[PDB]
RNA sequence: GUGUCUAACACAAGGAAGUUUAAGGCAACAACAGGUCUGUGAUGUCCUUAGAUGAACUAGGCUGCACGCGUGCUACACUGA
RNA sequence: UGGGGAUAGAUUAUUGCAAUUAUUAAUCUUGAACGAGGAAUGCCUAGUAAGCAUGAUUCAUCAGAUUGUGCUAACUACGUC
C-alpha cells in the first residue's frame, strides 16, 4: 500500500494508524519504506513589471511518498484500507497476496 | 624519514633570518612524501605559517589566468625545476630554494615613509617575486616555465642582480631608503 | 479566421489570458504575476 | 614512469592490472598482424568527430580505436552504439560562441562493433541492450595482459 | 630568427640554444643520442 | 638544394609538406591531409626536399579530384548551379569565379548581391 | 570476517571494506595501481608507509567509490584507508596497537583521521559566483 | 651592507592613515621602535637594515 | 589571561564543528508624487466605439544603418594548440 | 605561426503553411582585426575568487542570456577610517 501526500504530519498520522490497523488483524508487514522526496520547484522573479534589482525567490511544493506492504489475502487488505482512510492522503493498493 | 617525491632528503637546515626558519617548512609535520595536502590555510592570522612551503610555492605557480586550478601541473613544474637545479649544481634543490626565498625577501618597504617587513610576508613576497619573474621569462620566449623558475631560483640563491626578485627587492629597498 | 496551432498564439495564461511571462514548467500555464498570488493556495511555499 | 615498486598485492591477469594505452596499441598491432581487422577503404578518408574536425594523424588509428572500444567492452558489459558515441565525446569550439559537447562519428563505431562481432569477439543477445564479450576474446585479452605483466615484472 | 636548419646536460631547450635550432630538431637529436614532457635524468 | 620552392612561385621549403600545401589553399587542413594521403608522402617531411614529380602528383590530385576516392560532400565547388556539373575550381580561379558570382547576383538583383554592391555584411553588422 | 568505514570530501564518498586477508588493495573492480595521476598515487601510497607491510599482510582492503572528481575521490579513499586501518586494529588486533598506529597517522596529518569541513555555498542572483557580482556602471 | 636581527619586545599599535602599518618595539640591552608591514607578533625578529632612528610613539 | 574584575571579551586545549557553526528565508517606523492602468472582469475620469483606436486576416517592420555610449562572449599562444 | 575565427562562397539536413534580412544544422573551402589593452573603472576573505562545464527557463522552431548545480581548489591582510 502506497501513501503520497504534501503534508508530513498527515502521512505520519496515517503511519501510526496503519501500524495499529495491521496489528488489529495481526498481519505480517514489511516496515514503511519512505521513497525519495520530489520537490516541485519554481524559481520566481519578484516584481510583476520586472523592476529594480532582479531578485528571485524559490518556491517548493514538496511531496512525500511512502510504501508499506503486507502478505495477506485481497479482501482483508481492502477492508482494512477502507476503515483506515482519511481525506487528505493519496492511497494506492497493489496487494495481490495470499 | 620523510623525503620529497620519495627523493629529496630535506632535513638539512639554513641559518637565514631565524624568523624565516620558523616560517619555512623546517618542521617534520610540514614535510610530506610528495606535494599537496591542502588544509584550511585561511582561518587565523598566523595560520598561513603552518602551510608547507612547497604547497605555497605550487599555489603561487598555479596563479595567473590560464594557470588557475592546475595544481598537479604546478607540482610537475616545480618537480622538473628541482631536477634542473640538481643538474646545474649538485646541491639539494629545496635547500637552494630556501636560500632563494631567504635572499628574495625585502628588508624594508615604502609607504606614504618606510617600514620593516613581516618574515611571513617576506617569504610570501619572495615566492611571488620568483614566480612572477618566471612567468615574465616564460611568456613568448624559448625557455619553459620550469627552466625559468629554476634559473630564477639559482640566480636569486647566488644573489645575482639579473634575478627579477633580487632586482625588484633592490629597487624596493632603494626607494624606501631614498624616502627615509 | 485562419488558425495557428503552434507558437505564441497557441497558448496563454489560464487565469488572465495574457501571453507574457507564462510558467509552462510542470504544465502550470499561469503567468508568474498571477501565480505568486495563488502559489500558496496551489500549495507551494518558499524556503530559500 | 613505466614501472614503480609498491608494497600491495595485485590481481595480475586482467585489463584492471594493465597500462591502457600500451595494451590498446599492442592488441591493435596484434590484430593488424593477424589481419582479422580491416580499415577498410572509405574509412581512410573520413573524420572522427566534429568536436575534432581533424582525424588522428597516425594511419593505424582505426585498429587503435577498435582495441580501445574492446577495452571499454571489458569495463562495461552490455553497452551499445549511442553509449559509444557518448563515450568518445569531447568539447566543440562553436566559432565565436562558447563550447558544447560533440559526439564521435557513429559509422566508424558501428563498423568496429559489427567487425568485432563478425570476428566473433562480441555477441549481441536478445537479453538486455547491446553486445557483450565472447569468452575467446576475453581469454585473449587476459593472455595479452599476462604477456605485458610478465614483460614489466622481469 | 635564424635558429632553424636541417644540416650541421640533457634537455631540449639547451640543445636548441647550443646548436641554434628548433625544439623539434632538438628532440630528434635527443632521440639520436638515446640510441607531455620526458625524464632526462 | 635544401629549401626548394613551391607552386606558382612561393618560397616555402622548411615548412612541413602539409604546412606548405596549406599555405596555398586547403588550410582547413582536412584537404591537405587527404591530398598528402592520396600522394602517399610523409606529412612530417620538410617541403624543400620533395622532387618535382611528388609536387606534380600533388598538383594533379588538387586539380583533378575525379580519379581519386574523394566524395562529393568533401568537394570544393560542389554542384555548380547549371545542369552541366563542374567541381573543385580552387585557388585564383575560385576567387575569380566568386567575383563573377557576385557580379551575376548584382545584375539579377539578390539581397546579398545588393549588399555586396553597397558594401554591407551578408549576416549584418547589427546596429553598430 | 569484515569491518566497515568510509571517507567523505565534497561530494565524493569512498567506503572501505577491510576483511581478513593477505595484502590485496582494490578500488571497485580495479587495482589500487590504477589511480593514475602521480601526485594522487603518492596520496594513497602514504598510509601504506605509515602502517608498513607486515601489519597490512593479514588484511585485504576493497574500496567502493561514488561521486566527485579525482582529487576529492583520492582524499576520500585516503581517509577511508586511514579509518579502515584503525577499525581493523580496534575490532581484531588491540586497542594499544591501534592507539600507537593512530599516533603515527596523526603525526603525518589530520586529513586521514578527520574529513574536510569545506562545503559549497549556493549561487544567488546578481552574479556568476556565490558572492561575486555583475559590474556596476554609470 | 650592515643589518641586525632585533627581537620583538612589544607590539604597540596599528599605524598608517589606512591602518596597514604596525608600530613595534624591538630589543637588542637597547630598545628600538620601528614600523612594520604585514603579520607580526611579540617574539618575532625584525630585519633592521637601518639600525638608528626610533619611530615616534603614538 | 584581560574586563567596574560586573555585563563580558582574548588566547590555548578538548571537540565533527567554537563568531549566533556556514549559508539562506522572514524584513519595523516613516517616507519616496520611484516603477507598473501593455498581468489581472482591480480601476476613476477622458478619448473612441461599425468607410471602429474593437474583433479578424494578408504582407512589410521590430535584427534597418555616416555614427556614440553601457553589459556580456571570444581572443591575443608553448604552464599552449 | 599550425595562434585567432571575424568575413564570405559553394551543401545536405532540421522545425514549420511560410526560413527569401545568411532561422537553425552540419561538410569542404575562405583566414579580417588582435603582438595582453590608454584616461578610467568592477567584483572578491575559504571550497569561496578564478577556470571549466552542464540541467532548468523561454521553445513548433534557439543560449553567447538568466537562474540553479557541480568538478578542477588560488593569492592576501586577517584589518583601518
Amino acid at each position: 500500500i502506497a501513501l503520497t501526500s504534501k503534508n508530513l504530519r498527515a502521512i505520519e498520522k496515517v503511519c501510526s494508524d496503519i501500524m495499529k490497523g495491521a496489528k488489529e488483524k495481526n498481519l505480517n508487514v514489511s516496515g514503511p519504506v519512505r521513497l525519495p522526496v520530489k520537490t516541485l520547484r519554481i524559481t520566481t522573479r519578484k516584481s510583476p513589471c520586472g523592476e529594480g534589482t532582479n531578485t528571485w525567490d524559490r518556491f517548493e511544493l514538496r511531496i512525500y511518498k511512502r510504501l508499506i506492504d503486507l502478505y495477506s489475502q485481497c479482501e482483508v487488505v481492502t477492508q482494512m484500507t477502507s476503515i483506515n482512510i482519511d481525506p487528505v492522503v493519496e492511497v494506492e493498493v497493489i496487494i495481490t497476496d495470499s | 624519514d620523510i623525503k620529497l617525491f620519495k627523493k629529496w632528503s630535506y632535513e638539512e637546515i639554513n641559518i637565514a633570518d631565524l624568523s624565516l626558519v620558523d616560517c619555512i617548512a623546517v618542521s617534520q609535520k610540514a614535510c610530506v612524501y610528495t606535494p599537496h595536502t591542502a588544509g584550511r590555510y585561511q582561518k587565523k592570522r598566523f595560520r598561513k605559517a603552518l602551510c608547507p612551503i612547497v604547497e605555497r610555492l605550487v599555489n603561487s605557480m598555479m596563479m595567473h589566468g590560464r594557470n588557475n586550478g592546475k595544481k598537479l601541473k604546478a607540482i610537475r613544474i616545480v618537480a622538473y625545476a628541482f631536477e634542473i637545479i640538481h643538474l646545474m649544481t649538485g646541491e639539494n634543490p629545496l635547500q637552494v630554494f630556501v636560500n632563494a626565498v631567504q635572499k628574495g625577501g625585502p628588508r624594508e618597504d615604502s609607504t606614504r615613509q618606510a617600514v620593516d617587513v613581516s618574515p611571513l610576508r617576506r617569504v610570501n613576497q619572495a615566492i611571488y617575486l620568483i614566480c612572477t619573474g618566471a612567468r615574465n621569462a616564460a611568456f613568448r620566449n624559448i625557455k619553459s616555465i620550469s627552466e625559468c623558475l629554476a634559473e630564477e631560483i639559482i640566480n636569486c640563491a647566488n644573489e645575482s642582480s639579473s634575478s627579477y626578485a633580487i632586482k625588484k627587492k633592490d629597487e624596493i629597498e632603494r626607494v624606501a631608503k631614498a624616502n627615509r | 479566421v485562419h488558425p495557428k496551432k503552434y507558437g505564441q498564439g497557441s497558448r496563454q495564461c489560464r487565469v488572465c489570458s495574457n501571453k507574457h511571462a507564462i510558467i509552462r514548467k510542470y504544465n502550470i500555464n499561469i503567468c508568474r504575476q498571477c501565480f505568486r498570488e495563488r502559489a500558496d493556495i496551489i500549495g507551494f511555499k518558499k524556503y530559500r | 614512469r613505466l614501472l614503480e615498486p609498491v608494497p600491495f598485492v595485485k590481481t595480475n591477469n586482467c585489463i584492471k592490472d594493465v597500462d591502457a594505452d600500451l595494451f590498446i596499441r599492442s592488441y591493435a598491432t596484434h590484430l593488424k598482424l593477424h589481419n582479422k581487422i580491416t580499415y577498410p577503404k572509405w574509412c581512410t578518408f573520413v573524420k572522427t568527430g566534429k568536436g575534432r574536425k581533424l582525424a588522428p594523424l597516425n594511419e593505424d588509428w582505426y585498429f587503435i580505436r577498435a582495441s580501445s572500444i574492446l577495452r571499454r567492452l571489458y569495463l562495461h558489459p552490455d553497452i551499445g552504439v549511442g553509449f559509444l558515441r557518448r563515450q568518445f565525446s569531447s568539447k566543440q569550439r562553436r566559432g565565436v560562441a562558447p563550447n558544447h559537447t560533440s559526439l564521435a562519428s557513429g559509422k566508424i563505431l558501428r563498423s568496429i562493433l559489427q567487425q568485432l562481432e563478425n570476428l566473433g569477439y562480441v555477441e549481441q543477445n536478445p537479453k538486455k541492450k547491446g553486445r557483450r564479450l565472447t569468452t575467446k576474446g576475453e581469454n585473449a585479452i587476459n593472455n595479452f595482459a599476462r604477456y605485458i605483466n610478465k614483460k614489466v615484472y622481469n | 630568427k635564424l635558429n632553424h636548419a636541417v644540416f650541421i646536460v640533457i634537455t631540449p631547450s639547451a640543445i636548441a640554444e647550443k646548436y641554434k635550432v628548433n625544439l623539434s630538431v632538438a628532440r630528434a637529436v635527443i632521440n639520436h643520442l638515446a640510441d607531455s614532457q620526458k625524464l632526462y635524468t | 638544394q635544401h629549401i626548394l620552392r613551391i607552386l606558382n612561385t612561393n618560397v616555402d621549403g622548411k615548412e612541413k609538406v602539409i604546412i606548405a600545401l596549406t599555405a596555398i589553399k586547403g588550410i582547413g587542413k582536412r584537404m591537405a591531409t587527404v591530398i598528402c594521403k592520396q600522394a602517399n608522402v610523409d606529412p612530417t617531411k620538410r617541403a624543400g626536399e620533395l622532387t618535382t614529380e611528388e609536387i606534380d602528383n600533388i598538383v594533379h590530385i588538387m586539380s583533378t579530384p575525379t580519379q581519386f576516392k574523394i566524395p562529393d560532400w568533401f568537394l570544393n565547388r560542389r554542384k555548380d548551379l547549371k545542369e552541366g556539373k563542374n567541381i573543385h575550381v580552387i585557388a585564383n580561379q575560385l576567387d575569380s569565379y566568386l567575383r563573377e558570382d557576385l557580379e551575376r547576383m548584382k545584375k539579377i538583383r539578390l539581397h546579398r548581391g545588393l549588399r555586396h554592391h553597397w558594401g554591407l555584411r551578408v549576416r549584418g553588422q547589427h546596429t553598430k | 570476517k569484515r569491518v566497515q568505514t568510509f571517507g567523505k570530501k565534497k561530494t565524493a564518498v569512498a567506503v572501505a571494506t577491510v576483511t581478513n586477508g593477505k595484502g590485496l588493495i582494490k578500488l571497485n573492480g580495479k587495482n589500487l595501481d590504477l589511480v593514475e595521476p602521480y601526485i594522487l598515487k603518492t596520496k594513497v601510497y602514504e598510509p601504506l608507509w605509515l602502517i608498513g607491510s607486515g601489519k597490512l599482510k593479514n588484511l585485504d582492503i576493497r574500496i567502493r567509490v561514488k561521486g566527485g572528481g579525482q582529487t576529492s575521490q583520492i582524499y576520500a579513499i585516503r581517509q577511508a584507508i586511514g579509518k579502515g586501518i584503525i577499525s581493523y586494529y580496534q575490532k581484531y588486533v588491540d586497542e594499544s596497537t591501534k592507539k600507537e598506529l593512530k599516533d603515527v597517522l596523526l603525526r603525518y596529518d589530520r586529513s586521514l583521521l578527520v574529513g574536510d569541513t569545506r562545503r559549497c555555498e549556493p549561487k544567488k542572483f546578481g552574479g556568476k559566483g556565490a558572492r561575486a557580482r555583475y559590474q556596476k556602471s554609470y | 651592507e650592515k643589518s641586525k636581527l632585533a627581537k620583538v619586545e612589544k607590539v604597540l599599535g596599528r599605524t598608517g592613515s589606512r591602518g596597514g602599518v604596525i608600530q613595534v618595539r624591538a630589543q637588542f640591552g637597547r630598545f628600538l621602535i620601528r614600523n612594520v608591514k604585514g603579520p607580526v607578533r611579540e617574539g618575532d625578529i625584525l630585519a633592521l637594515l637601518e639600525t638608528e632612528r626610533e619611530a615616534r610613539r603614538l
